[PDB]
């Protein structure tokens, strides 16, 4: 069923702080959107670029214990 | 002495900046684009807590860019709208730290906010689907101001910093007139590593029975009316 991957929240970080998580560093201020799901438990985050580019960055995948599935876009 | 919003706030709501934030928001409205937090809601996080009752302050970005989402507090979200990464990690460190807690049902925060929590987005406005948008009007010049006065005109507040961001950064209060916890963000990126050993919820607590004034009940409750 074709349908919306509904981002709930996006969050404004700064690039040390995406590094200390990622392991690189980006080039400016990152917005974290989140979309949840409780069928897998997952969390699904696409880190873009501050407002008004949104330029993807990275895509991260994290499970039920917290465990991240990184790349790079 | 001088104990309300009202406090500047009457300035503060003369000056240009602010006038000029609101009319730009104003116009955006009517302009055919819809801005968020309905016009109504805008200033809910002042409405349900008053300057004097400030006992502990949670510092948010923005508001919710999606439909039914946001209404005026930080975090929190409408009665029937999924709990956002965020506040479901909120819970997560709430469920283990407060052991009389448990897991409500909705992101409906307005009662820690008629206890004393104020949950104050540093911009008030957000448009439909772009985050950060309004983050050019002056808001956080407003926003600034009050963080500035509750430092002023109080004593003993605490404040729970989370993220780099509201963290220090735009939060330079006086560490002894008022307790300062910092923690990386909430969210799923940073909440493990970081976040959820923190016991800012009991710690903000344990400092004000300590000063004699009632804790606050952390565990989410519901009315309505109508």
């Amino acid at each position: 069923t074709g349908k919306q991957l509904v981002i709930q929240e996006s969050i404004l970080m700064l690039p040390e702080e995406v590094e200390e998580v990622i392991g690189n560093k980006p080039e400016s201020d990152i917005l974290v959107h989140t979309a949840y799901d409780e069928s897998t438990d997952e969390n699904v985050m696409l880190l873009t670029s501050d407002a008004p580019e949104y330029k993807p960055w990275a895509l991260v995948i994290q499970d039920s214990n917290g465990e991240n599935k990184i790349k790079m876009l | 002495n001088e104990l309300t919003w009202h406090d500047v706030l009457a300035e503060e709501k003369q000056q240009p900046y602010f006038l000029n934030t609101l009319q730009t928001v104003a116009s955006e409205r009517q302009s055919g684009v819809t801005i968020y937090p309905p016009q109504k809601d805008v200033f809910n996080a002042f409405r349900f807590t008053e300057l004097g009752d400030v006992k502990v302050v949670i510092l948010g970005q923005d508001p919710y860019h999606g439909p039914g989402q946001a209404h005026g507090l930080a975090f929190s979200v409408r009665p029937g709208i999924a709990i956002p990464p965020s506040l479901l990690n909120m819970y997560k460190e709430l469920e283990n730290t407060i052991p009389g807690f448990t897991r409500p049902n909705h992101g409906y925060l307005e009662s820690w906010a008629r206890q004393g929590v104020l949950l104050l987005n540093t911009v008030l406005t957000v448009r439909a689907g772009q985050a950060h948008s309004h983050a050019s009007l002056g808001w956080e010049t407003f926003t600034d101001k009050v963080i500035s006065l509750i430092n002023q005109h109080r004593e003993g507040v605490v404040f729970l910093l989370w993220g780099s961001h509201a963290q220090k950064k735009g939060a330079i209060i006086d560490k002894q007139r008022h307790h300062v916890l910092k923690a990386p963000h909430p969210s799923p990126l940073s909440a493990h590593r970081g976040f959820f050993g923190c016991n800012h919820f009991v710690l903000a607590n344990q400092w004000l029975e300590q000063r004699g004034e009632t804790p606050i009940d952390w565990m989410p409750v519901l009315p309505a009316e109508s």
